[PDB]
């Protein structure tokens, strides 16, 4: 996952 | 409310990754994760804590390895009791950090998208200092  | 891992867990109603994953609701929810999904970022989860907003998820992705990379700061991670087990004080002590966490990502957001304007009001006022 990444940051949004 | 939000600090039981089952108000988490019921977030996840319409949450893609399932059994046979590693960020499956459970392991996500037990992480502190929230379903946040929009029309664009479905798979969106939030800490409750932190306030993190983490997307673009992968069935391999580990809900606790992926907070402590992206927001190492995070109380909730060092939490190592059961809920229950919290004493009245600690769990006061961890919802003021909690109100402080909330006011920190408000901050951010505040000055990202001031930052947003600021670049595009520069750029224009760039544009008259050539003339
Ligand atoms: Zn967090």
């Amino acid at each position: 996952a990444r940051t949004k | 409310q939000p600090f039981l891992k089952d108000h988490r867990i019921s977030t996840f109603k319409n949450w893609p990754f399932l059994e046979g994953c590693a960020c499956t609701p459970e392991r996500m929810a037990e992480a502190g994760f929230i379903h946040c999904p929009t029309e664009n970022e479905p798979d969106l989860a939030q800490c409750f804590f932190c306030f993190k907003e983490l997307e673009g998820w992968e069935p391999d992705d580990d809900p606790i390895e992926e907070h402590k990379k992206h927001s190492s700061g995070c109380a909730f991670l060092s939490v190592k009791k059961q809920f229950e087990e919290l004493t009245l004080g600690e769990f006061l002590k961890l919802d003021r950090e909690r109100a402080k966490n909330k006011i920190a990502k408000e901050t951010n957001n505040k000055k990202k998208e001031f930052e947003e304007t600021a670049k595009k009001v520069r750029r224009a006022i760039e544009q008259l200092a050539a003339m």
